[PDB]
């Protein structure tokens, strides 16, 4: 698409934001200052 | 006059029988049409002097156009198309021998990447290096 | 040589045609020029424009097809007409035969914002005429691509 | 393409109407060759009526079947008048021999024999007779008969005595008759006698037994005889002497037969005396005798199982001139007495009303009990095909509509769909409860829904013989049809979908606007599109004949439409013309404007639409017919939204298009014809304000011209005539670099003329139809279906057309990825929307935004029609 809204996301940009935002998850449940991150 | 542009359609492999039940010859673009006989060949009647592109039409075999060019005194010539550049000559028999080129390619096949594709992504490359930099 | 163009104008309360001689237009075909003698309006005129302008009327304008064989017209808001200073262009529209085709008149600016206009103002005809005949259009461009592919190949 | 064949799509091939039929075939051959009124010669397979072989031919006369006849195995057809004979090989389903033959208007067309074989073809035009040899064609002899140029020839007679019958009549006085010998086609013998009462020979002469001529009298109410092998004189039998009249202000006709053309004619044969009455008289040497009378009997039609002749007469179960219900019964009757077969009677009804049969085609054969077993294909008045077998079972085999051949319009309607905060509360938990319960239960136009996609609609489509058709856009099936009596092959018509099925208190509801172009009076037929039938709201009378209709997007509390038309008297009638509907489009009526394009005078005019319903020249403009003839007037489609206003330059700078709703694009030819001085011009007129935004004119060129009118691009194919190619031509709307007047767009405010970019491309072959992709929302890219002749559909990328492609390539064009410019466009295989499925003679594409924002239906309409 060309003049498709910036809004809409593909499936690789959706999966980076799954894994940014589940970091803090990662701390909640499997235990503080857990090693499952990004840096 | 009125002339009449001969010529044969031959699909290698296959016999007019097969073929012809469901082809048909087109002069310039629909403005004149002719049937090919039983044997494979093909003749339109009916044409007047100038230029036309012949074409058999068949959607099981596609085949190559040809232009024509019929004078008004009689005397009449076939070559290849063009376009582009019309003003050249590449001299093709008159009998037109038409061979088809095999069925065409209307169907576009499957991508079916294989891990070997997923081996050098670009993206993982462009991604990878400002991790190297920020490594390093 | 030089044909002249009779060019009427009408604008009324009710919005009818009541078209009047404005102006002539002097239609020069050798050098493809033409040029308008039209005459001032009057107060009546005026004035009539005037409550077109306050009920958002139009202005018509009518010209003979050729120079009592038919017309060719168009219209303009005249409160548009007027909010625009009395300015605006009429273009002539012909054909390649050189046969009147149309006329077409917009203001300048176009539109209207409310912008109250004395009858001073209406004293002049700010009136820009073109004449437009029909533009050839380019054809298949194979030159420069015969020889960028030649250049290509060797 | 993607090898999912099938998947989605579907074709349906359809002929036009059967002109002239050919049923005589070997019982295990199971073929039917005809040719229809739309050029086209097919076979037919008798066991199911589908093609195995079809061989369409030029759209226009110049191809148009004129004579069929069947001999043995292969066909014999004559196309322009005349001009060409052609022999197909029925079972290959190709050419044997295509002759060419000389001037002359063809009048009739025979066979002949030596002594005991048919080897011969004589064809006789109305100034010559000539021969042909069946093995290749070869002209055998010409000749032309004597006196022609005053005597008009009807009919050719040959048998097995090796000589030719030639018979010419002149109207209201004597005719001639010529004795040629097959062998060699001199004038053998030359008669004349008097017919003063005599009208023509064809449709009311007749020639039996041994070619004794017989001529029908409805003067003195006799049948006027010549025995033409012997006698030089008429003979008369009045039919009082047998009991029988002819009818008032009709032309009686006789039937005879010929079971091959070696042996002489059958005796007995059918008279029509007048409409649904025939008798079937016996000559014998001099006298007649009456064998049988069939009275209100609509079709006769006679065979031969190669030893007898058998006659089918058609007529329904009981009369109420009609017929009480479309119920017709065929009765077989022996040729050589006039008495009915037994247990051959067969009785089938037509599902329509108002249609009556037209055509009866019968072929027999020997049963098992050596009984004369026929089956019946019948034409009806609205241009359908029914295929009747003798045995009760399926007493129709295959019924074809081939009235579906030529389509005027066709539209397509989606499926019907499939205070205090307790107690809002109370009703979403009790549907909540409904939902479960719903979900825990799960441990055909009756129900027909919409899909959740909005994918599968249903398309309404209108034919020129005045049918209705409901076609599921999905399967390709029929699931409604109604017909309109009384409609004009010449007929315009103009569908509108009211009200759509959206509107589930309310019927959805369909307008379509038919316009009889003789009388000029139009009327309007108010339909449900889903179910087919009328609604019960009585349309208008359009008692003035009418110039243009408009669909405005107001719409009654029914959520129905507003229809405006424009009559001849420039008045202006509403639908559904309510008071609430008078007065909401007589308080908006100042923003209606009307254009009416008279091409005969090349006039434009345009009309504003006043408080009181009337109507006032605001524009008019003429282009001079004398120098330029309108010939396309296409208007960019209501229906299409812009996604993108702007389009992003590069440099981080934005060009505005010139997005003008109310703009036409017309299109006129040079009515000079010359290949070196013929024009074709476009003239962007306004629809409101009747401002001419652009008047190109490409010179040395020629139609047929094929232009779509998009959001903002025009993109027009045509012919050039100096170089020989079809080239297209894409013009650009573009403003400047900040738009004039934003929150909304009007005809009026527009002093800025918009610029122009075009660009001529080439295309490498002919074109039969053009039409953009369209959208919902118009994000999906545009792609113009180019319709070949070859019947493919290629899918031509818009973005490919644009007129800013550079011929040198630049950083600025590289930044906006615009390919450089190329003239030549290709028409790769790979793009064609349809494989093999070539759409003959294509006449249009439709595209329909559907559901969702990537999938577009296409529903290609012409000779076949193709989804
Ligand atoms: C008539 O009115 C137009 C519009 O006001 C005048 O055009 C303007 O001309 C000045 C220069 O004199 C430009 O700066 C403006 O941008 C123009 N405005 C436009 C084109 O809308 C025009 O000069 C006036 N007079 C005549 C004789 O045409
Ligand atoms: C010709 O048309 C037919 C019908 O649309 C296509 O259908 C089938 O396609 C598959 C593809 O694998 C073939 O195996 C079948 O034999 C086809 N059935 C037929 C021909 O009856 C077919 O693919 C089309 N052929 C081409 C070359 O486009
Ligand atoms: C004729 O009778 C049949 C059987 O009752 C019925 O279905 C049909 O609609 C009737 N009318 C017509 C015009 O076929
Ligand atoms: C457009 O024109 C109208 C007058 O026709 C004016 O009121 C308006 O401000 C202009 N601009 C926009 C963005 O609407």
């Amino acid at each position: 698409l060309l003049t498709l809204d910036a809004s809409w996301v593909s499936s690789a940009s959706w999966y980076f934001l799954n894994v940014f935002g589940l970091r803090s998850i990662y701390s909640l449940i499997l235990g503080q200052d857990n090693a499952a991150d990004q840096s | 006059d009125r002339f009449k542009i001969e010529g044969r359609a031959v699909v290698p492999g296959v016999k007019p029988q097969d073929w012809i039940s469901a082809a048909r010859v087109l002069v310039d673009g629909e403005e004149h049409v002719g049937f090919l006989k039983t044997d494979g060949s093909f003749v339109v009647h009916d044409i007047p002097s100038g230029s036309y592109v012949v074409e058999v039409v068949s959607p099981a075999y596609r085949f190559d156009p040809v232009r024509v060019d019929i004078t008004s005194k009689g005397k009449m010539r076939a070559r290849y198309v063009n376009y582009i550049k019309t003003s050249e000559v590449v001299r093709l028999p008159y009998p037109l021998q038409m061979k088809s080129s095999g069925p065409p390619s209307y169907f576009i096949k499957r991508e079916s990447w294989g891990w070997t594709d997923f081996l050098m992504n670009p993206m993982v490359m462009m991604m990878v290096l400002p991790l190297l930099i920020f490594v390093l | 040589g030089t044909v002249g163009l009779l060019l009427e104008h009408s604008f009324e309360i009710d919005d009818s045609a009541n078209f009047r001689k404005r102006g002539s237009l002097l239609w020069n075909q050798q050098d493809g020029t033409l040029s308008l003698s039209q005459r001032q309006l009057s107060e009546e005129e005026r004035g009539r424009l005037r409550d077109v302008a306050a009920l958002n009327g139009l202005y018509r304008v009518r010209i003979p097809r050729r120079p009592a064989g038919g017309y060719v017209s168009s219209f303009v808001p005249a409160c548009s007409l007027v909010e625009s200073h009395l300015s605006d262009q009429l273009t002539l529209h012909v054909d390649v035969a050189g046969n009147v085709v149309g006329v077409s008149v917009v203001t300048h600016p176009g539109g209207c914002r409310g912008h109250e206009v004395e009858d001073v103002d209406l004293e002049l005809f700010n009136t820009s005429v073109q004449l437009q005949p029909p533009t050839t259009a380019p054809g298949p461009e194979t030159a420069a691509f015969i020889e960028r592919l030649e250049m290509e190949q060797a | 393409y993607e090898d999912q064949v099938g998947k989605f799509d579907w074709r349906q091939q359809y002929v036009g109407k059967v002109k002239f039929a050919s049923l005589e075939f070997s019982p295990g051959s199971k073929k039917l060759v005809v040719a229809t009124e739309k050029n086209v010669i097919a076979a037919l397979n008798s066991r199911t009526g589908e093609i195995l072989w079809r061989h369409v031919d030029k759209g226009t006369a110049e191809g148009a079947v004129d004579a069929m006849l069947l001999h043995g195995q292969d066909v014999i057809t004559v196309s322009n008048g005349g001009r060409i004979m052609r022999s197909w090989e029925t079972n290959i389903g190709g050419l044997n021999w295509e002759i060419t033959l000389d001037s002359g208007s063809f009048q009739a067309l025979g066979l002949v024999g030596l002594q005991e074989s048919v080897r011969y073809i004589a064809v006789l035009k109305k100034t010559t007779l000539a021969l042909h040899h069946l093995s290749s064609g070869h002209l055998k002899w010409v000749e032309h008969l004597p006196e022609s140029d005053s005597i008009h020839y009807q009919m050719v007679y040959s048998y097995g005595s090796g000589v030719v019958w030639a018979l010419g009549v002149v109207p209201f006085s004597h005719v001639n008759i010529v004795k040629f010998n097959v062998e060699d086609g001199e004038i053998v013998q030359q008669v004349r006698v008097s017919t003063p009462w005599l009208q023509h020979l064809s449709g009311a002469c007749g020639v039996v037994d041994e070619a004794v001529l017989v001529c029908p009298d409805p003067s003195s109410r006799s049948l006027q005889t010549l025995a033409l092998e012997t006698e030089w004189e008429l003979r008369q039998i009045p039919l009082q002497s047998l009991d029988l009249e002819f009818g008032s202000g009709f032309q009686p006709r006789v039937l005879p037969t010929q079971p091959n053309p070696v042996d002489a004619s059958r005796a007995q044969f059918f008279l029509h005396l007048s409409p649904s009455h025939y008798a079937l008289l016996q000559y014998h040497y001099g006298t007649l005798s009456l064998l049988k009378n069939f009275p209100q009997t609509a079709l006769v039609s006679f065979a031969t199982t190669g030893e007898k002749t058998v006659a089918a007469v058609m007529a329904c179960r009981n009369e109420v001139l009609a017929c009480f219900n479309q119920t017709y019964t065929i009765n077989l009757y022996l040729v050589e007495t006039g008495r009915r077969l037994l247990d051959t009677t067969i009785t089938f009804s037509l599902e329509q009303s108002g249609t009556r049969p037209e055509r009866l085609y019968i072929q027999v054969f020997l049963k098992k009990d050596d009984s004369v077993g026929y089956r019946a294909l019948v034409q009806t008045e609205d241009h359908l095909l029914l295929f009747l077998q003798q045995l009760a079972g399926k007493v129709v085999l295959w019924s074809r509509e081939e009235s579906l051949a030529e389509v005027v319009c066709l539209e397509m309607v989606d499926l019907p769909l499939t205070d205090g905060l307790l107690g809002m509360f109370l009703k979403r938990l009790s549907s909540q409860l409904i939902l479960l319960q719903a979900w825990t239960s799960h441990l055909n136009i009756d129900t027909l829904a919409r899909d959740e996609f909005n994918l599968q609609k249903m398309m309404v489509m209108v034919t020129a013989s005045g049918k209705l058709f409901g076609i599921e856009s999905s399967s390709g099936t029929i699931l409604w049809k109604q017909y309109l009596p009384n409609v004009k092959p010449d007929s315009s018509f103009k569908l509108m979908v009211q009200r759509t099925t959206a509107h589930f208190p309310h019927p959805p509801q369909c307008t379509l606007l038919v316009k009889d172009k003789e009388s000029g009076m139009s009327s309007l037929y108010v339909f449900n599109p889903i179910f087919g039938k009328w609604s019960q709201v009585a349309p208008p009378v359009l008692k003035r004949p009418i110039l243009q209709s408009l669909l405005l997007p107001v719409m009654d509390q029914d959520y129905a439409k507003v229809l405006l038309l424009i009559d001849d008297e420039y008045k202006v009638t509403a639908f559904p013309a309510t008071r609430n509907v008078l007065r909401q489009l007589h308080e908006l009526a100042p923003s209606i404007f009307f254009y009416l394009v008279d091409a005969e005078q090349g006039r434009l005019c345009g009309y504003r639409l006043r408080k009181d319903l009337t109507t006032e020249l605001s524009w008019e403009l003429t282009i001079p017919p004398e120098v330029q003839r309108i010939v396309k007037v296409k208007g960019k489609r209501s229906s299409e939204h812009v996604h993108s206003q702007g389009r992003v330059m590069g440099d981080r700078s934005v060009l505005y298009k010139s997005l003008n709703p109310n703009l036409l694009a017309v299109v006129t030819e040079s009515t000079d014809a010359h290949h070196e001085r013929t024009f074709i011009g476009i003239f962007l007129i306004d629809g409101v304000t009747g401002r001419i935004i652009h008047s190109s004119v490409q010179k040395k060129a020629k139609g047929p011209v094929h232009i779509v009118h998009s959001e903002n691009w025009v993109v027009y194919q045509y012919w050039n005539t100096k170089a020989r190619r079809n080239e297209f031509t894409v013009l650009e709307l573009y403003e400047g670099t900040e738009q004039y007047n934003a929150t909304a767009f009007s005809s009026l405010d527009r002093p800025q003329l918009p610029q122009v970019l075009q660009q001529s491309y080439i295309f490498p072959s002919s074109i039969s139809a053009m039409e953009a992709t369209i959208t919902e929302r118009g994000i999906t890219s545009r792609h113009l279906l180019i319709g070949l002749p070859s019947g493919a559909i290629l899918s031509l990328p818009k973005a490919l057309l644009d007129p800013r492609r550079p011929e040198i390539p630049t950083e600025q064009s590289r930044e906006e990825n615009l390919i450089p410019y190329s003239p030549d466009v290709q028409i790769h295989a790979e793009r064609f929307i349809n494989y093999n499925q070539t759409v003959s003679r294509m006449r249009g594409i439709y595209t329909a935004p559907s559901g969702l924002e990537s999938t577009c239906l296409v529903v290609a309409y012409g000779l076949d029609i193709y989804q």
